[PDB]
Parts: structure tokens; C-alpha cells; sequence
């Protein structure tokens, strides 16, 4: 299993 | 330069990635993870983790509300700090008091410390890297590394240009190991 989460958009 | 970083960070030029899954050991001993492992206690048990640094401490919408009491008797011990994930903080306010406990953390012989935040993504990782540096002689672009590959991350510049300061220190103090 593995799913894709998020966030980290570093501006 | 953090776009050095950025590089390291992405997969070309700009494709961050994000976390296959929400736990990853990303060092022996030193687990980097997110909200609801925390918040997951017979999973940390099972994880033989006994040891919480929840770097993203609160109530927004963007921090956990666990603390102190919340790990009383499972007896994990206990670590908050409340950070906040935008360029402007200065994290690296905390990497000491952060290492200093990692280190403690390390030192019981089956000691396993869970450094996490809210998607164990920016903060949490950041404090972990710091540590190495600071405390495993290793470079910036090395923790960076080792991190990255055990766990998908990406850190706000703000964050990225704290570790290089952090480099520079130490670098030029001789405290590098090239």
C-alpha cells in the first residue's frame, strides 16, 4: 500500500 | 544556494514530490512522520517509538493538538514545539533544544524518537536534518539526502536558507566533515 498525502509548496 | 536545495529537493525543476505514505523511518532510530501516527498510539507502540517531538504544536488548522499529557501513561516521553510552517519562522530557534532532545531520545538503548508534524513534510523534517548536521558532522546537502530518499519531503525556502546558514557555521568553524 502506499498513498499520496501531501503538502510542501515552498514559496 | 537553497536553489541548490531545490534541485536536490525536486525531481528536475519543480516537481516536489509528497509522501507515499505517512511514517518513514528516515534514519536508524529517527522516524519523520505525520499527524495521525502521532495521533496513533498502538501503531507507535508496534513502532516501539517512545519518544514524540511534535514540531507543529496547536490548534490551527495547520498544527496538532497531542501534548504532554496526551502521551501520560503509555509512557512515551514528550516534546512540543509550536512552529509554523510558512518561510517567516525561524525554526532554527529550536534546533538545539530539538537535537539536545533527539539525543536523550537515542541514548536509552531501544530509544526510537518520532520527529512529526502535520504532514511531516516541512518542520519535521527540517528539525531531523538539523540534527544531523549539528550532531553526525554531515553536510547540508547530505542530511537533505538521506532524508529525501527515506521519505518524500519539501521544505519552504525560508526553511531551506535556515540550514544553510547552519552550514556555514559549522563549516567555517571546522565542524564540517567534508
Amino acid at each position: 500500500d502506499d498513498e499520496a498525502t501531501g503538502y510542501v509548496a515552498t514559496r | 544556494s537553497v536553489q541548490d536545495l531545490n534541485d536536490l529537493l525536486s525531481d528536475g525543476s519543480g516537481c516536489y514530490s509528497l509522501p507515499s505514505q505517512p511514517c518513514n523511518e528516515v534514519t536508524p532510530r529517527i522516524y519523520v512522520g505525520n499527524a495521525s501516527v502521532a495521533q496513533d498510539i498502538p501503531k507507535l507502540q508496534k513502532l516501539g517509538i517512545t519518544h514524540v517531538l511534535n514540531a507543529a504544536e496547536g490548534r490551527s488548522f495547520m498544527h496538532v493538538n497531542t501534548n504532554a499529557n496526551f502521551y501520560k501513561d503509555s509512557g512515551i516521553t514528550y516534546l512540543g514545539i509550536k512552529a509554523n510552517d510558512t518561510q517567516e519562522f525561524n525554526l532554527s530557534a529550536y534546533f538545539e533544544r530539538a537535537a539536545d532532545f533527539i539525543d536523550q531520545a537515542l541514548a536509552q538503548k531501544n530509544g526510537r524518537v518520532l520527529v512529526h508534524s502535520r504532514e511531516g513534510y516541512s518542520r519535521s523534517p527540517t528539525l531531523v536534518i538539523a540534527y544531523l548536521m549539528m550532531r553526525q558532522k554531515m553536510d547540508v546537502k547530505s542530511a537533505l539526502s538521506i532524508v529525501r530518499q527515506n521519505r518524500e519531503i519539501g521544505p519552504n525556502d525560508g526553511f531551506l536558507a535556515q540550514l544553510c546558514q547552519l552550514n556555514d557555521r559549522l563549516a567555517k568553524e571546522g565542524k564540517l566533515k567534508p
